[PDB]
């Protein structure tokens, strides 16, 4: 095996050369270490057919690291491979070269590299320009040394709107991992000059093109406006990325440009349309759009008032696209679509995801929250939902129910009957705890206060700890409202958290409230039910400084995760 | 013939715009 | 800013890999399968994986998922763009995407991925342009690549010069329980098959509301596309100045414009259906199916999908047109219609049985979809006026395009 | 009526999971429709298919009618069928093993030593708090036989009706008494069991 | 397509049919069914699962299916309503406690709308006794003219005897076919 | 008394599986796949016993297949392995040369050898000799 | 394959 694979490539016989490289690619591919024969097939290396010389090259790159002794035998070989007339050859070569993870052959390869720097060929000028990167992003200081950024930056000026391309890709992320010293910068006159290529670039070229722009700051108005016009053409680009470039460009741009002026409104109406075709896209580049949608939201939310049709989650959609949606229509809900978001929730409540179905009541109490014009439609909502009979909706409903309660009670008394029996035998830490506390604040509206919460007590001792906080400040609420027949419940409470009850925040809740009854139970009407002020929401809005910074890094990483980029690169 | 609709011939211009 | 693109299996097996950078170990690779699993199993399961400080960024094809492993701050857009591509190009070359050509085309796929890509920065993607240097049965690049013009390669010549259109339309409705429409979007589709002599400058010209506006003829049927999306051989500062579509057609068939604009008018096909299911005793479907669409159109191939229960057993189908058959690998009726003519009326009258058992958990209601097909039918109004083929030489031109009607995310909400 | 060696062979050759369910749901749709028509002939390999189905991870909730009716059937195979399918998709929380206490009756005072053998395991395998309190007066019937065959089964189904009701012990302290000096080993075996269990 | 089989399979007698056999528990159900299959009065415990039997009379297999008069397995009768034909009602004229019961429970069973094609089937079970009414108090206490679109019968059987089992048969046979 | 038995694959696919503890449909499938899960992640040095939920879960493969068992805290462990042993060899010798391909075309057997051997999570036969000729004239009844 | 091969191999 081994061995006849070792004679075989060690033959004069190209029939049986290029047979024992496919072999060898294919043990590789298949899974096997085939790094022990790297020496055998080092000379067999210098072929005159291209199809054997590709094979020989990538089999060095991948058994490369594994085995850097024996790669110093091919530095003469790359070296003469790097004059072929051949532009194919050379670019080919000039790939090889900078895929080489080693540390003793790129120090020789900087001579082959400057020669290539300037070649004819666009394909050559390219490998050079990605080679001069890899060698950058192996050893920087080599690459300083050398002198390429001098060549890099001349490129950008030159023809080959490919190469150009290509180079600026290179000196944008040879400029990423530098420490922002002598950088790369160019005045209007090499903006102008990447804009008059941009529209000759590659698909791939276009990305490239705009992310320059996307570091440059704008100074003044005129200079904004013809950066928005020139980039004005590239929101009709089928690449579902350049679409999305563009838009971040834009979006960037604006910062600098005055919304008196009429440009900046021509910019909203042309980008709504945009966002529009983006959302049909792809289902794996359907949260992607989402979270770019939801990072711009948050920035200009008066682009993409009027989509909310768009913004309904399909059936054939995926999870990560149908959570997506729920967050994207409630940050789009306004009292003109409520009607709208109120019929999508309750067509959302009848499927089966578990998840689903808690995202979707997630989303109806936020916008319930938001809203108090829908307040009671989002009451009654709630309310067809926990007689709908389902545990985990009757738990979604509860939780919302209690969240509405403490932010809007002025007028939930006319929900506390319903409420009273709505099979309280649900054993969910997050709805019984909810029940508790909205029996205690919404002791009023229920006659029967204190007969419920007698169900509750058998195992306040062994519920938990919030769910036992919660029983005992209803107990305290009720007892403090109507001491008649809660008399003996309050001293049954104090007896049991206070003498069986082992939590120390239980146990000074407890013994905090036998002091309180003990010593002034008037008093304890103005103190525990005491009129508390007005619930400050949990704001979902960005930070300022965070979606300014969040504003450049659009389609990365960052964007998607909705971190800063130093918060999750490794 | 062809399902989805029979090919029909395209015109150069709009010749009545000139 | 990919690190290193590789292709799975559906048994977690790397079928190809192709690092790109480097600084990524091949080892992680095992770790996304446990992870894919873990998510799947939690409902976490996404296609940007995250193995700690990796991502794994990647979409599931046919029969195995193109991740490709990154670690710094790429550009997931730019990554999934890349795949898109790398998909199109291997559909291009290979005629099935699945695990036997995987193992039977390395040599070419080898090549490919090393030329497509460089340093994790993609550098060529036309498949049409990549055949020429690229091959699995090599000269020097073609030009194309080279000048601005790469999608269309020079010094093409052929016996005739026809060019075949195709105005697809796609028919989206999203109709509620309540019987309202929701979501009625229409999508139009400009594929043309160009085959001419040469590196023609096709000027293509419709009867577009802003174009007609423009011309001052802002009063006859125009087409209103919200949405224009022109290709890559369409200038976009041409369209941009006055409305010129101008652009080189590609050699084969591509995708040179996609409108796409909001529907008000009635649904073409209206769908009146009952669902008369007695407890765990029988089930009726009063379906009913009337035509909004014109009476001189016909819907070839009418596929009205109504999900029917899954446990359902020894059903009857009582309807007036077409053939109705119930598929258990689906769970539902299909009903299969060849002919529709534009205006007519199709009732059906479902009854099967159902197990006196209960399930044990609820199954959903699935949305009706409708596949309506009504080719020579143009729904949004748009004609095209003109194509200005124009080449140096000098050639008459015979441009052809055909308008095709069907339906697209026309699902019905079911009560 | 498909065999079951194709069936299981038809299930191996499906590779995605979406193509084996849709298989499953196929082969599902026509055990349905057999099942609706009431069929006893090929009732056998449809129950095999369904037990197949629910083992590899389908839903089997409309093939309990099946499996009570083939419990009281007459056929051996039938009847062995009906006895595994009870055993493997019938538990306590089922619901629809109240049923099959007279058709275990009906098989427990069966002639046949296989039958009665059987209907003893799926009782012991499946025994539910209310099966046992009235099974619990023939199942001392048939601890106090000289079976050796039927000795193990009889002291099994003793011991899970024990375990599943403490407080029937009382009805079996009579029954074991002076059952020491079995020959057999598995007899032996059992009233040790018993025994330590009691 | 031809018929000619089913022609012949029918020159000779091809028909079979159903039935079905619900009632309260010690209502005769269980002896009714062996006296109908074999032709004895057999004493059995009562009905704690179901007892499915067949009879062969006219050349129609006349399957019979027992149904206990158990509690806990009065909501059991649904189960037999799936692939059912036919339905027998045993009424237990002995019991006045149980006789409201008993009605209660055929009105349950009575609307079903899976159950509309099974005729009724009224059988005079335990008659023997001199508190045993007559084949019209019970149909007129039980109300079984108010069935609208159901073809009911009363039959009064002696359990001990075997009297009207044969007109019962009859009456069942003329009600399912309707040939010569 | 055993609380379930279980053979799954190596790929973790289940060849049977045959549990004494009356549990829900779901619940009984969660505790399969952390079982399988649990045995798929285990080494081979692992001893074959594992103390998973209170119950002496204990892992005895002796082909791709593996085996698995569920054993209170109240016996010993050697038993179980024994008993998995007198099993297997109760197989081969009523099969022939039994393999992983007679094992899914023929679940049949095996459960009818199971339920013929162990009832209820305990042992009916300590013999191997005499369950063999039982099965036997069962299976030749018809 | 490694499904054919006995479980004990004897
Ligand atoms: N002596 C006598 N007893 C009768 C007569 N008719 C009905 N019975 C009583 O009715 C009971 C009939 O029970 P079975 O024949 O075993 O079946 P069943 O009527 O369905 O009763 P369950 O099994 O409890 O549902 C007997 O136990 C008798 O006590 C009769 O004509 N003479
Ligand atoms: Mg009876």
């Amino acid at each position: 095996e081994i061995f006849e694979l070792k004679a075989e490539l060690n033959s004069d016989k190209k029939e049986k050369k290029k047979e024992a490289v496919k072999k060898v690619i294919a043990s590789m591919t298949v899974g096997k270490d085939v790094s022990a024969l790297f020496p055998d097939v080092v000379n067999c290396m210098q072929t005159d057919n291209l199809e054997l010389k590709k094979l020989v090259y990538l089999y060095l790159m991948n058994y490369a690291k594994s085995q850097p002794d024996m790669a110093i035998m091919a530095v003469n070989t790359f070296v003469k491979d790097c004059e072929d007339p051949n532009p194919l050859i050379r670019a080919l070569a000039v790939r090889t070269m900078g895929c080489i993870r080693v540390d003793k052959i790129t120090e020789y390869l900087c001579e082959p590299l400057r020669k290539c720097l300037k070649d004819e060929d666009p394909y050559v000028r390219k490998t050079a320009a990605v080679c001069v990167a890899k060698l950058h992003d192996i050893n920087a200081q080599l690459v300083e040394d050398q002198g390429f950024l001098d060549t890099l930056k001349d490129l950008i000026s030159d023809s080959n709107p490919m190469v150009v391309a290509n180079a600026v890709a290179a000196l944008s992320e040879i400029a990423e991992s530098h420490p922002s010293s002598n950088l790369l910068d160019l005045n209007p006159q090499s903006i102008n000059k990447l804009l008059t290529a941009l529209n000759e670039c590659t698909e791939w070229g276009q990305i490239f093109i705009l992310d320059c722009l996307a570091n440059y700051m704008p100074k003044d108005d005129r200079e904004a406006q013809s950066i928005c016009e020139r980039v004005t053409p590239r929101l009709s680009h089928a690449n579902s990325a350049v679409v999305l470039s563009a838009v971040k460009v834009l979006m960037k741009f604006m910062e600098m440009l005055s919304k008196d002026l009429d440009y900046y409104g021509t910019l909203l109406k042309k980008l709504a349309p945009p966002l529009v075709t983006l959302l049909s896209a792809e289902p794996e580049l359907q949260y992607v759009a989402l979270r770019n949608i939801n990072l711009i939201v948050q920035k200009r939310p008066e682009i993409l008032k009027h989509e909310m049709k768009v913004f309904f989650v399909k059936y054939n959609d995926p999870i990560y696209v149908k959570l997506e949606k729920l967050d994207i229509m409630i940050r789009l809900a306004s009292q003109a679509n409520i009607a709208q978001v109120l019929a999508e929730l309750r067509e959302y409540a009848t499927e089966v995801d578990v998840d689903f179905v808690r995202k979707a009541v997630r989303a109806i109490g936020r916008c319930a929250i938001k809203v108090e014009q829908s307040a009671e439609r989002c009451v009654s909502t709630l309310l067809d939902l926990i007689q709908t009979k389902v545990n985990y909706v009757v738990q979604e409903a509860i939780v919302v129910i209690k969240d509405i309660f403490r932010k809007y009670p002025n007028k939930y008394e006319s929900v506390i009957a319903t409420l009273c029996e709505n099979l309280d035998s649900l054993d969910e830490p997050e709805a019984r705890a909810a029940m508790i506390w909205i029996v205690g604040e919404y002791a009023e509206r229920i006659d029967n206060a204190d007969e419920l919460l007698e169900s509750f007590l058998e195992g306040f001792h062994d519920k938990s700890t919030q769910v036992q906080l919660q029983l005992l400040t209803a107990i305290v609420k009720l007892f403090l409202k109507k001491p008649t027949e809660t008399q003996e419940l309050v001293q049954q409470v104090l007896s049991l958290a206070t003498q069986d009850s082992d939590n120390p925040d239980l146990r000074d809740r407890g013994y905090i409230y036998w002091r309180l009854l003990s010593t002034d139970p008037v008093a304890a009407k103005e103190v525990v039910l005491a009129e508390k002020p007005l619930i400050s929401e949990e704001t979902d809005l960005i930070e300022p400084t965070l979606l300014d910074e969040l504003i450049c890094y659009i389609g990365t990483l960052a964007s998607v995760y909705h971190k800063p980029p130093s918060a999750f690169v490794e | 013939d062809r399902k989805g609709g029979s090919y029909s011939q395209a015109a150069g211009s709009d010749s009545a715009q000139s | 800013s990919a690190s290193a693109v590789y292709v799975l299996d559906l048994k977690g097996k790397v079928l190809i890999c192709r690092n790109y950078r480097g600084d990524v170990d091949m080892s992680e690779v095992e770790h996304f399968m446990p992870i894919l699993m873990e998510k799947e199993e939690e409902g976490m399961l996404s296609p940007i994986l995250a193995h700690g400080g990796v991502r794994f960024m990647w979409i599931k094809h046919n029969n195995l998922y193109l991740v490709a492993t990154s670690k710094k701050n790429a550009c997931v857009s730019l990554v999934f763009s890349f795949l898109y591509k790398v998909v199109q190009v291997f559909s291009e070359y290979f005629k099935e995407l699945e695990e036997e050509s995987i193992r039977d085309n390395f040599v070419i796929i080898y090549e490919l991925l090393d030329e497509l890509m460089d340093f994790g920065y993609p550098q060529t993607t036309d498949s049409k342009i990549l055949q020429e240097y690229i091959t699995q049965e090599a000269p020097r690049p073609p030009a194309t690549v080279t000048n601005a013009v790469s999608w269309r390669s020079e010094g093409i010549k052929y016996r005739k010069n026809e060019v075949f259109l195709d105005v697809i339309e796609a028919v989206n409705l999203l109709v509620s329980a309540n019987g309202n429409v929701l979501r009625s979007e229409i999508v139009g589709s400009i594929k043309m098959r160009v085959f001419l002599s040469g590196m023609p400058e096709l000027r293509l010209g419709l009867n577009d509301k802003v174009l007609f506006d423009n011309t001052g003829r802002g009063k006859s049927k125009s087409v209103e596309l919200e949405d224009v999306k022109f290709h890559q051989c369409v200038r976009l500062s041409r369209f941009e100045n006055d409305r010129t579509i101008s652009f080189i057609p590609p050699d084969g068939e591509f995708e040179l414009m996609s409108y796409r604009l909001n529907t008000h008018v009635k649904p073409l096909i209206w769908i009146e259906s009952v669902i008369e299911k007695h407890s765990h005793s029988r089930i009726e479907y009063m379906v009913k199916a009337k035509s909004q669409f014109k009476r001189r159109s016909t819907a070839n191939n009418v596929e009205i999908h109504i999900p029917v229960p899954n446990d359902a057993d020894s059903p009857k189908f009582k309807t007036t047109v077409g053939s109705v058959k119930w598929v258990p690998e689906n769970s539902e009726i299909v009903w299969s219609v060849k002919s529709f003519p534009g205006g007519k009326e199709y009732l059906m009258r479902a009854h099967f049985g159902l197990p006196s058992v209960e399930a044990e958990d609820k199954e959903g209601k699935p949305p009706i979809s409708v596949k309506f097909e009504i080719p020579y039918f143009t729904t949004s109004g748009i004609q095209v006026r003109y194509l200005k083929i124009i080449e140096k030489s000098g050639y008459q031109a015979l441009p052809w395009v055909r308008y095709i009607t069907q339906n697209g995310d026309y699902q019905l909400r079911t009560q | 009526p498909i065999r079951l060696r194709e069936l299981i062979r038809t299930i191996r050759t499906a590779r995605t999971q979406a193509e084996e369910r849709e298989m499953i749901q196929k082969e599902c749709a026509a055990i349905r429709s057999s099942f609706r028509e009431e069929d006893n002939t090929y009732r056998c390999r449809n129950v095999a298919k369904l037990l197949y189905m629910h083992m590899l991870g389908y839903p089997a909730h409309f093939g309990q009618l099946e499996c009570l009716k083939l419990i009281a059937s007459q056929k051996f195979t039938d009847k062995r069928i009906g006895y595994l399918g009870a055993m493997l998709l019938l538990d306590e929380r089922q619901d629809v093993h109240l049923l099959m206490t007279n058709c275990i009756k009906n098989d427990l005072n069966h002639s046949t030593q296989f039958v009665q053998g059987l209907a003893l395991c799926t009782l012991g395998c499946m025994g539910s708090s209310e099966m046992c309190r009235d099974l619990a007066g023939e199942v001392e019937k048939l601890l106090k036989t000289s079976n050796s065959y039927l000795r193990k089964k009889a002291a099994l189904c003793a011991v899970h009706v024990i375990r599943k009701v403490p407080e029937l012990m009382e009805m079996f302290l009579p029954a074991t008494k002076n059952l020491l000096n079995e020959k057999n080993h598995g007899v032996l075996h059992t009233s040790v069991v018993l025994l330590t269990e009691m | 397509g031809n018929i000619f089989a089913n022609l012949f399979k029918g020159l000779f007698g091809k028909k079979e049919m159903r039935i079905l056999m619900v009632g309260l528990d010690a209502a005769g159900k269980t002896t009714i069914l062996y006296k109908l299959k074999l032709g004895e009065i057999v004493t059995t415990i009562p009905t704690i699962g179901f007892n499915v039997e067949t009879v062969e009379y006219k050349n129609i297999s006349f399957t019979v299916w027992d149904v206990g008069g158990q509690d806990k397995i009065r909501p059991l009768w649904r189960h037999y309503f799936q692939n059912t034909q036919g339905l027998i009602f045993v009424v237990d004229s002995n019991d006045r406690e149980r006789v409201n019961e008993a009605r209660e429970e055929l009105m349950r069973m009575l609307a079903e709308d899976e159950l509309r094609d099974a005729v009724l089937l009224v059988f005079a079970n335990k008659q023997d006794l001199p508190n045993a009414m007559n084949a019209a108090e019970i149909t007129d206490k039980l109300g079984l003219h108010s069935l609208r679109h159901r073809n009911w019968y009363i039959q009064a059987t002696c359990a001990t005897s075997g009297d009207g089992l044969y007109e019962g048969l009859d009456w069942l046979s003329n009600q399912l076919r309707n040939q010569k | 008394m055993i609380h379930f038995i279980l053979l799954f694959s190596r790929q973790g696919k289940l060849r049977l599986q045959k549990w004494y503890i009356t549990l829900p449909d779901k619940e009984r499938k969660k505790i399969t796949r952390e079982i399988v899960q649990i045995i798929l992640s285990r080494g081979h040095r692992t001893s074959s016993f594992v103390d998973w939920k209170e119950l002496k879960l204990v892992y005895k493969r002796y082909a791709s297949l593996y085996f698995c068992c569920a054993i209170e805290n109240q016996d010993n462990e050697l038993l179980t392995l024994e008993i998995v042993h007198r099993y297997v060899e109760l197989l081969d010798k009523y099969f022939g040369n039994v393999c992983e391909l007679d094992i899914i075309f023929n679940f049949e057997k095996a459960y009818f050898i199971l339920d013929e051997f162990i009832i209820g999570g305990e042992i009916q036969e300590t013999s191997k000799k005499i369950a063999v000729k039982a099965i036997e004239d069962s299976d030749m009844l018809q | 394959k490694g499904e054919n091969t006995s479980l004990l191999h004897p």
